[PDB]
RNA sequence: UGACGGAAGGGCACCACCAGGAGUGGAGCCUGCGGCGCGCGCUACACUGACGGAGCCAGCGAGUAACUCCGUCGUGCUGACGAGGAAUUCCUAGUAAGCGCAAGUCAUCAGCUUGCGUUGAUUACGUCCCUGCCCUUUGUACACACC
């Protein structure tokens, strides 16, 4: 009932009511690439073209849970496991991907 | 006339009235409603004399509750001491003195600073 | 009058305490003032009030109360309380220096002391002298080794601390702890608690004569 | 009026705190 | 004052310092100290044994003791007096701890339990109450009041069930196991109650 | 490495012991015989059970 | 002009010494006022 | 099979309380959120001196728990830590905000790691409390240690104090909040990581205990 | 560039050196001070009464010039401590360009010690600082001790430290005395070990150790 | 006989049981020689009952047939 | 009055300490001046707490 | 009851141990003390933030704040400073500490003093081992027991 979209510099979450944004985070320094919400659907991951892929809680965007650093080179994706939830899969152009565990 | 029933609660310098009476189940701090109460974190502090023994012992009466005085710890505290006597008292008079002892049971295992405030201090060592 | 009942019979106890929250220099001056007494206790003043405070050590059977006001560091009062409805006086501090402040030789002595009181002669001079020397632990030795000195210059108490002891050729002396110039400004017969009390005697500042006669 | 207030003695009892409240 | 069950003889008095009248007593099991309680200057004396002198006097209440207690091993007392209060000193060992445990009417007749751990007192409102006294938690109490028959009097003008002047008890004591107080009062029933329980079990006349 | 776990059965007195420890008689656990005397540092009641890494030494006073 | 009251005697070495002498003689003789018994 | 019938009209007053209080009022949670049960000390010789078998709703009881010896190790270790975690010069008093930060602390401890967060801190204890150390006697004056061991409450006590000022120290000039660092301190303790702050300082004192043993 | 650090990180992989006995003595003729030094006075050390040979400034100032231009310190991997035996706890952060003489160094010190800090040119880090005791306090946590030894055996310092890894940091105690014990410090040291079998001078010896450090993470 | 009676109930608590099973030892061979066990009676009598009966739950616990 | 104090201590309201006293012919001692007060559940005692409106009644008078 | 020691036993203490807490000493402004030095207060240096709103709780007195919530920004600084070092001082429950608010009571104090309210902890609550200080060495008191 709500859905993200991946804006530069900002990822932008949107209502099945209002039809605009309804949460927003924007603190972000470059242009992000990746937004993908657990399975749980609590919190969200996004990652950058810096590289430091960032997690953090869905409605509630002022706090960030935790910003880990992937490779240097742009984290082009990142999305959590399909079923658990705890291990977090990203690839940057590295040339190898990672399967993190927050 | 109508059954009722006043108690106090008393932490530091808070006092807390509690009038007491048969009703339909309303639980009035200064006329807000019992949900509306601050600092938020201690809401529990306040619901926790009727939720111990459930709101099935609270359908029959209403409670309104004036409190004066103190900060926002010490009005929570004697709040919930003036609802937890109030209705102990009101089990006490009008219904059942089994239910009493039983409210009474459940308050003093919970904890007794819930009915009995520690009022003489300090020490002179 | 609260005194002939247990002068000698029961040794005094006294709790010592500051003002209202006190001063770091205030409360090493509390604790000399501990240590200048025998059988006194320092006890932390903050966020009490001063009824409670004063029925609690009633209750708890203590003798005697001195409370100490201060004036940015300097100590300037103190007020010595008897708890049985007793009276109580209170003086003001004009020349305090302190041996936290002068010397660190060291322990102090703790041993029952010896007590002198020159010129006390008015009546006023034996209430006083009676105010003073029944905080103090009845009869000591007679090798007790510490005295205190408590003159009359004026109105003006000295009150100095010192450890003798007796050659063949004589008696030599070493002063230590406190150092008072204290004055007596009020008595009432209450407790501290009242400010309700009979005014005994307190000085009367604006006479014409405030300057000429000695115990006012 | 301090006084009478501090030994109130609050066994005061009389017939008049019926129209008194 | 001591009495030698063996000789059969008196062999120590302790005294006050003022001759006032005593009301309750308990010594140390541990037979070194002997404390006593007045109903006029709300101390406990606390005297020596071995040697007559007296030890001491201490205080914290503010109305008479109605009833002394030792506890019988780790040798704590429980003291219970009108200001509605138990008072738990901690006497020996550098300390001379107290720990006051409010109640809700004044006291009378403390009895602590065989093990020590807790202390049932009897309060003048018609209830009993028992504290853990590890903690100073209340683990339970018996409203003792609707099962005592006060008698009415020749002289008096209320009836017996308006009536007050036995609806509480007066001496309790454990059984001594721990598990059963029997109490009595100024009336003509003396009842005994289970305290896991909490309910009468005899009530004799 | 398998670590040890005893009950407090005794807090000894008038030991001269340095300030802070405390001597104490304490028993094992996963037999019930075997006493030793250690020393403990902070607060230590009758019949709580301490965590030892050792069984073979018993200490003495410390001065 | 004039003045209300006597102002605080600033303690001297004279007078320090006065009083010291004062309770020499005073502890030499040992005739001090204390509390006594009962 | 079987029932019992308690309520016989459902609970439906005046002033309409809410849902998850309502809830609430069949089992108390702390927050209204992590059950007190099935939460075990997994550790000996920390049980009967970590309280958990009396359940609290938030972790404000006024009890007092200071006059006598050892009745601080009955009070709640909820409010154990928080009152630990008020303990700096600049934040005295505040803990009101010491018990907010430390629902937002476990509350993303479970939005990690699910089990439930009294059982992370409650085996986070478990794993910082210190086995044994030394004490720096006298020997002449000299360089003179001896080992000793450590008795529960005092383990319990300075594995409190070690997590609330290992991340304290840890937040002092970060980005990071103190909820989400000792959020993660907790976590590492729990997992018992060697990384955490106050690990680090247990087995060091440990070591040093066994170097001087 | 590389990143220079103070104690605000006590985690990373380090080779920690500290100094003993760098005793800083200030007599204030009445002029000026004068140091501990046997070439600045005969008098003043004499009145002291403390002997001649014991007064060190110099020999632990070329200690820490042979740190300075060691490449560990344009490396990033070194936190200089040195300590008074009076306490004094002085903390050298590598941002700094050192004073290259004794006159320079030794007047230096004395605006540090009655400052209590001393600033950049562009003044935006804290160089060079006198910080808390106990020492323990700026070094990192999980940091194995080590000093100066001469009558213990010898290792290979270049395995003694590759054992570890980077989640840990290594300090060394340069005993920068005259002679006599080095019991200075043994408190906090827990192993003692020096690299030859012969007494060495504290420069080479520490430049041993930060050879083998080197030799260790090649550098 | 040279320590005290006051202390003496904790001196012979701080020992150990191997302490204990020592001053059984020394019990066995003092009264062996009954010049000086005569003397030294209700001194032996109370110290080695109060021995046993503060270490009554490891002695019935030892197994030596020659103990 | 006094004749108002003997209906009410003939009644059955008053009590010194704990026990109850019935008959007006009980003098009371010197340490008993104190302790007079109404027993609890004395209406009259509830009908001067509501005067004053400090009626409290969890402590059932 | 002549004096001087020694030994033994016992007690007590935040001028002791132990465990911690909070300060001082770093900057600026000030009152007082000494002969520039000292120390007490007040104001700083802090993603514990800055904002713009919202919220609601205090007791002392009558002479014609904090905290909380909602959205936003988002932390290497003052034209002399990044939390105070060496060490030292003080402190055990409604205590340390934070926050305000009144009043100005014949001496003291307005640069402040005294009250009152609010919020409220951590660590001991044992030990004589260290530093000391004190008491006793007929137990003399009336059984039992120990000496």
């Amino acid at each position: 009932h709500d859905f993200a979209v991946t804006s530069s510099t900002r990822v932008q979450i949107f209502s099945s009511r209002t039809r605009q944004v309804i949460k927003t985070f924007s603190r972000f320094k470059d242009v992000v690439y990746s937004a993908s919400f657990r399975s749980d659907g609590k919190l969200l991951c996004a990652g950058d073209a810096t590289g430091l892929v960032s997690v953090y809680d869905s409605y509630n965007p002022r706090t960030i849970l935790l910003s880990i650093n992937a490779s240097t080179h742009p984290t082009h994706v990142t999305k959590f496991h399909t079923q658990d939830n705890k291990i977090l899969a990203t690839a940057s152009d590295d040339r190898v991907t990672r399967l993190w565990d927050i | 006339a109508v059954p009722s029933v006043q108690t106090f609660g008393k932490k530091k310098s808070a006092t807390a009235v509690a009038h007491v009476k048969a009703g339909k189940g309303l639980i009035k701090v200064n006329g807000s409603p019992i949900t509306l109460v601050e600092p938020e974190i201690l809401r529990f502090k306040v619901y926790e004399p009727l939720l111990l023994v459930g709101l099935d012992k609270f359908s029959n009466i209403d409670i309104r509750v004036r409190v004066t005085g103190g900060g926002h710890v010490s009005q929570v505290y004697a709040i919930r001491q003036a609802i937890a006597k109030g209705l102990v008292a009101y089990h006490q008079k009008y219904v059942d003195e089994q239910s009493k002892n039983e409210l009474k049971k459940a308050f003093t295992s919970y904890d007794r600073t819930l009915l009995i405030a520690d009022s003489r201090r300090p020490e002179p060592k | 009058d609260e005194y002939a009942a247990t002068s000698g019979i029961m040794d005094p106890r006294i709790i010592v305490t500051t003002s209202r929250d006190p001063s770091t220099r205030l409360s090493q001056f509390a604790k000399e003032i501990k240590l200048l007494f025998p059988n006194a206790v320092r006890l932390n003043r903050g966020n009490y009030v001063m009824p409670n405070l004063v029925d609690a050590c009633k209750k708890s059977g203590t003798t005697d109360l001195v409370v100490l006001h201060e004036h940015r560091g300097v100590p300037t009062s103190l007020t010595i309380s008897h708890f049985p409805h007793g009276p109580t006086a209170q003086f003001s501090l004009h020349n305090v220096v302190m041996r936290h402040d002068i010397i660190n030789a060291g322990n102090q002595s703790e041993v029952n002391p010896h007590l002198i009181f020159d010129n006390f002669t008015t009546a006023l001079g034996k209430r006083v002298v009676c105010i003073l020397k029944h905080l103090f632990n009845a009869g000591p030795k007679k090798d007790s080794e510490r005295v205190i000195t408590f003159a009359n210059r004026g109105d003006f108490i000295s009150v100095r601390q010192h450890v003798y002891v007796r050659t063949r050729e004589g008696v030599e002396i070493a002063e230590v702890g406190p150092r008072f110039e204290m004055r007596l400004f009020e008595l009432r017969l209450g407790t501290l608690e009242n400010k309700d009390a009979d005014v005994e005697w307190q000085l009367r500042r604006f006479i014409r004569t405030a300057n000429k006669k000695d115990y006012l | 009026l301090r006084e009478k207030a501090k030994e109130r003695n609050p066994d005061e009892y009389y017939h008049a705190m019926h129209s008194r409240k | 004052r001591a009495w030698d069950l063996i000789r059969y003889r008196n062999f120590r008095t302790f005294t006050g310092t003022e001759r006032i009248q005593f009301n309750c007593l308990a010594v140390d099991p541990s037979g070194e100290v002997v404390c006593a309680g007045s109903l006029d200057n709300f101390d406990i004396h606390v005297w020596s044994v071995q040697t007559g002198q007296l030890l001491d006097a201490l205080s914290g209440h503010e109305g008479p003791v109605s009833c002394l207690s030792f506890s019988q091993e780790n040798s704590v007392l429980a003291s219970a007096s009108w200001d509605k209060t138990i008072r738990i000193w901690s006497i020996f060992g550098r300390s001379q701890q107290v720990e006051p445990i409010e109640v809700y009417s004044d006291v009378l007749a403390l009895s602590m339990r065989p093990d020590g751990k807790e202390v049932a007192v009897s309060t003048l409102k018609g209830q009993i109450s028992i504290f853990n006294i590890e903690d100073a938690k209340q683990v339970g109490n018996i409203d003792c009041r609707k099962d005592i028959i006060s008698g009415r009097f020749n002289q008096d003008r209320f009836t017996a069930k308006n009536s007050e002047r036995s609806k509480f008890f007066t001496t309790i004591h454990y059984s001594f196991d721990g598990m059963a107080i029997v109490a009595g009062g100024n009336n003509n029933s003396i009842c005994l109650y289970d305290v896991p329980n909490e309910v009468l079990l005899k009530r004799f006349i | 490495t398998p670590v040890t776990l005893a009950k407090v059965i005794k807090v000894l007195g008038r030991t001269g012991s340095r300030g802070g420890v405390t001597q104490v008689r304490v028993e094992f656990l996963e037999d019930t015989s075997r006493t030793i005397v250690r020393n403990v540092k902070g607060p230590v009641r009758e019949n709580d059970i301490l965590v030892l890494m050792e069984s073979e030494r018993e200490a003495r006073r410390l001065r | 002009f004039d003045r209300t009251a006597k102002p605080v005697p600033v303690i001297t070495s004279e007078v320090t010494e006065s009083l010291e002498d004062m309770i020499r003689r005073r502890i030499q003789d040992s005739n001090f006022d204390d509390l006594q018994r009962r | 099979d079987f029932e019992v019938v308690e309520e016989f009209t459902p609970v439906v007053l005046a002033t309409p309380i809410p849902e998850e209080v309502q809830q609430a009022q069949t089992e108390i949670k702390l927050f209204n959120k992590w059950s007190f049960e099935e939460v075990e000390v997994k550790d000996a010789s920390l049980v009967d001196y970590v309280q958990v078998r009396q359940p609290i709703f938030v972790a404000h009881t006024a009890g007092r728990y200071a006059n006598k010896r050892f009745r601080k190790a009955q009070c709640p270790i909820i409010e154990r830590l928080t009152n630990s975690l008020m303990m700096n010069g600049r934040n005295n008093g505040k803990k009101l905000k010491a018990v907010r930060i430390i629902k937002h602390t476990l509350d993303i401890i479970n939005v990690l790691t699910d089990q439930n967060p009294i059982q992370v801190v409650v085996d986070a204890i478990t794993n910082t409390g210190p086995r044994e150390d030394t004490t720096r006697v006298g020997g002449g004056g000299a360089a003179r240690r001896q080992a000793v061991d450590v008795s529960p409450l005092r383990r319990v006590n300075q594995a409190i104090a070690l997590l609330t000022i290992g991340a304290r120290e840890a937040a002092f000039r970060n980005i990071k909040t103190i909820a989400e660092t000792l959020a993660e301190e907790l976590i590492n303790a729990a997992k018992g990581s060697s990384t955490s702050y106050a690990i680090k300082k247990k087995d060091e004192l440990e070591r040093v205990a066994k170097s001087n043993r | 560039a590389p990143p220079v650090l103070t104690s605000k990180d006590k985690i990373t992989k380090r080779m920690i050196v500290v100094l003993a006995m760098a005793s800083l003595e200030t007599h204030k003729i009445s002029d000026k001070y004068v140091l501990l030094n046997c070439d600045d006075h005969q008098g003043l050390l004499k009145k002291m009464g403390r002997d001649i040979s014991e007064a060190r400034p110099d020999i632990t100032h070329q200690c820490l010039l042979t740190l300075l231009d060691s490449p560990i310190n344009k490396a990033g991997k070194l936190q200089v401590y040195i300590q008074t035996s009076r306490g004094i706890l002085i903390e050298v952060n590598p941002t700094v360009r050192i004073p290259r003489t004794f006159k320079r160094f030794s007047g230096l010190m004395v605006q540090l010690l009655h400052k209590l800090s001393i600033r950049s040119v562009n003044s935006e880090e804290k160089l060079l600082k006198v910080i808390k005791n106990p020492i323990t306090d700026h070094l990192p946590t999980k940091c194995r001790k080590v000093t100066l030894s001469f009558d213990a055996p010898v290792i290979r310092v270049q395995d003694y430290i590759e054992k570890l890894d980077d989640d840990e940091s290594i300090c060394v105690f340069v005993g920068a005395m005259a002679r006599g014990k080095d019991n200075f410090a043994d408190e906090y040291v827990d192993e003692k070990v020096g690299l030859s079998n012969y007494p060495l001078s504290a420069s080479v010896a520490c430049s041993k150790f930060c050879h083998g450090a080197e030799d260790a993470w090649n550098i | 006989l040279r320590i005290r009676m006051s202390q003496l109930e904790d001196a012979l608590m701080v020992m150990p049981f191997s302490y204990v099973l020592k001053f059984l030892k020394f019990i066995d061979t003092v009264m062996q020689n009954k010049t000086l066990l005569h003397s030294h009676l209700p001194l032996i009598c109370k110290n080695l009952f109060f021995i046993i009966k503060f270490n009554h739950k490891e002695l019935v616990s030892q197994k030596n047939e020659e103990l | 009055t006094i004749q108002d104090a003997v209906k009410f201590i003939e009644q059955g309201h008053v009590r010194v300490g704990p026990n109850l006293i019935n008959d007006p012919a009980y003098l009371v001692t010197r340490n008993m001046e104190d302790y007079v007060t109404w027993v609890d559940n004395s209406k009259i005692k509830k009908t001067l707490l509501r005067y004053r409106n400090q009626i409290d009644d969890f402590d059932f008078s």
